[PDB]
């Protein structure tokens, strides 16, 4: 929604054209003028978990998964001790089993309206200039590009409560819930933060760190060289995350080591420059997973612009960096065709035009159903761990730039 | 909640059954069962598991047995052999009962209390005067003499 204005028509008019000062006549001057478009850069949209799973369609209502396990017995148990001249002996009875286990699935749905009544369809042109009725025809035209965009705000929404929480919890008292409704939708996934008490930052003592993150991400690595699901595989984080190696004194002599940097001789220490341009390779090569930034961000409702990813946090992936999950579209009463109802999927936008009845009006009707799912889980103890959460610091603000504050005529 | 996770529905374990001395011999005789026992929690687990039986002597329901009360002095001494791997007692009401084998001890409990694979200790101490030989970690019975 812009304002209904014509640029060039607005500036030529505001100037008084029958006004006189002070000065009893009127003046020379000269006049310039220049045209600006204020927005907002610094609220963008959160595409990273766009790729952490794509949308599919399901025509059901409901989905069921059945998982079949079998234990066979071991072929152990070694021999009974025999003498020459007597009888054998039995052997032990063995044990086989089977057990077999159910989840489900059902969606959740969303829709929206919106009128317009007789009055603006045809008293509304532009404000400089003058205009035969249609404006209307742009700014609908606005409005149905922007429901669309709901509804892909909507999914997002969704997919980052699953990434971070993976807990779906909608109150009533809650922005865009105005009919009240309840959900806690929790889903199975297990231990989604890793503990770490002190962090990289803490410095305690005179100026040396307390945690290795070159080793504390080798030590996970090693605690799961037979849980093959749990390894982690690539680590996707906020912006300052080469601030907080740089002043770590566990990496600083990693650095050190692969260019020959001895404090003593060969050279007086280096500032921060070279000494933090190799922190990202000398991490990369020595704990083995691939880092990825995701430096995007937003504006707080209140505060300054924010990170979407937090700021002294990252993510950890586990064993493929691939799609985490899936989100299902799910049937939706579409109109009939020969006297059968015809089903669909996906966000839909439905045209009412009442625009001739006593008063006309005009409305649309945009929604659709859905949810997100996870992948798979393990089939043999029910756990998921594909991603988990690490608070790696506490300071990293303090390396950061900050950020113009909104602009608001 | 709107998901429902993973929680299992089926359990089936399936043992092998009690094993006995080649050597030895077997004899087995089918006898009628006793009404008033309730057979259920006797054949109820998937437990390789024998059980001692006595028979009625005498009255209204002479030549049916019933699992043997290790109490009753009486009942110990009308003891006829033991139910081997318990059959359909919902079908048919006559089991098979062996008379003459050779089990280990590991597999016979009288209680309904008493753990499987484990010795009862109970028919241990009253294998003098039920005619059981434990000989190797085996009882060695025959109820024909």
């Amino acid at each position: 929604m812009r304002v209904p204005i014509n640029i060039n028509n607005a500036l030529a008019r505001v100037r008084d054209p029958l006004s006189i000062g002070g000065l009893k006549f009127p003046t020379t001057k000269e006049i310039q003028e220049a045209v600006a478009a204020i927005a907002d850069k610094f609220n963008q949209e959160n595409d990273l978990v766009d790729r952490f799973f794509p949308e599919d369609s399901t025509f059901a209502s409901e989905l069921e998964l059945y998982l079949l396990r079998t234990q066979d017995a071991e072929q152990t148990g070694m021999t009974f001790v025999h003498q020459v001249g007597s009888t054998s002996l039995p052997v032990e009875a063995r044990v086989a089993k089977v057990d077999l286990a159910k989840a489900t699935w059902s969606p959740l749905a969303f829709k929206e309206s919106r009128v317009w009544d007789e009055k603006e369809i045809l008293y509304l042109g532009r404000l400089a200039d003058e205009v035969q009725a249609g404006v209307i025809n742009e700014q609908i035209a606005e409005s149905l590009t922007w429901l669309m965009a709901r509804m892909r705000n909507r999914r997002r929404w969704l997919t980052w409560q699953v990434m971070r929480t993976g807990r779906i919890t909608i109150q009533p008292n809650d922005p865009y819930n105005p009919n009240g409704l309840k959900y806690v939708i929790d889903y199975g996934v297990t231990d989604i933060e890793l503990p770490l008490p002190q962090k990289f930052d803490a410095k305690d003592g005179n100026g040396n760190s307390a945690v290795d993150p070159i080793q504390y991400f080798r030590d996970l690595i090693k605690a799961a060289t037979y849980f093959p699901d749990r390894r982690p595989v690539a680590i996707i984080v906020g912006p300052g995350f080469d601030e907080v190696l740089a002043d770590n004194t566990f990496v600083q002599k990693y650095v050190e080591y692969e260019k020959g940097w001895v404090v003593g001789q060969n050279t007086v220490q280096p500032p921060r420059e070279v000494y933090r341009q190799a922190a990202l390779d000398i991490f990369k090569r020595y704990t083995g997973l691939e880092v990825m930034v995701y430096d995007k961000t937003y504006r707080d409702q209140d505060g300054s612009v924010k990170y979407w990813i937090p700021v002294g946090e990252l993510i950890v992936l586990n064993q493929s960096t691939g799609p985490v999950g899936r989100f299902v579209y799910t049937a939706h009463v579409a109109g009939q065709r020969n006297g059968k109802v015809v089903y669909a999927t996906g966000p839909y936008l439905t045209v009412k035009d009442h625009l001739q009845d006593d008063p006309p009006y005009y409305a649309i009707i945009a929604g659709f159903h859905g949810l997100p799912q996870l992948s798979g889980y393990n089939t043999e103890d029910f756990s998921f761990h594909r991603f988990k959460w690490l608070k790696y610091a506490n300071n990293v603000q303090s390396y950061l730039p900050p950020f113009p504050p909104k602009v608001e005529l | 909640d709107k998901i429902q996770l993973f929680r299992t529905i089926g359990r089936v374990q399936y043992w092998e059954r009690v094993p006995r001395l080649h050597a030895y011999g077997v004899f087995a005789l089918p006898f009628p069962m006793d009404p008033d026992v309730e057979w259920g929690n006797w054949f109820a687990g998937p437990h390789p598991k024998a059980f001692l039986v006595s028979v009625h002597p005498s009255g209204p329901k002479a030549g049916h047995v019933y699992p043997t009360d290790l109490s009753d002095p009486d009942s110990v001494a009308n003891v006829i052999g033991m139910v081997l791997d318990g059959h359909d007692y919902e079908a048919d009401h006559n089991v098979t009962v062996t008379l003459r084998a050779a089990v280990p001890i590991e597999y016979v409990q009288q209680g309904i209390e008493a753990p499987p694979l484990q010795p009862d200790p109970a028919v241990l101490n009253a294998a003098p005067q039920l005619k059981l030989k434990v000989i190797k970690g085996h009882y060695f019975f025959d109820y024909t003499r």
